[PDB]
């Protein structure tokens, strides 16, 4: 359904990362990534 | 704690032994500090 969507803008975070962290990325998680370089909101809407 | 995590020998799974830490100041910051463990999760707690 994001192709029927309009959004007001779109923010590409890109970064490269180690390959077994990835699920670190994503709301309320807690670990090397999350806590000390980059985390998101627990209400955060949008693609990873 | 390093005692039971840096042993030199777990029993075998059907003999799992059953250590009992007590009367004790356990840190468990640096459990989920250290990146020596794949899996470090809990139930009914947070490590936090």
């Amino acid at each position: 359904k994001l192709n029927d969507l309009c959004f007001t803008n779109v923010y590409a975070d890109s970064f490269v990362i180690r390959g077994d962290e990835v699920r670190q990325i994503a709301p309320g998680q807690t670990g090397k990534i999350a806590d000390y370089n980059y985390k998101l909101p627990d209400d955060f809407t949008g693609c990873v | 704690f390093g005692e039971v995590f840096n042993a030199t020998r777990f029993a075998s799974v059907y003999a799992w032994n059953r250590k009992r830490i007590s009367n004790c100041v356990a840190d468990y910051s640096v459990l989920y500090n250290s990146a020596s463990f794949s899996t470090f999760k809990c139930y009914g707690v947070s490590p936090t």
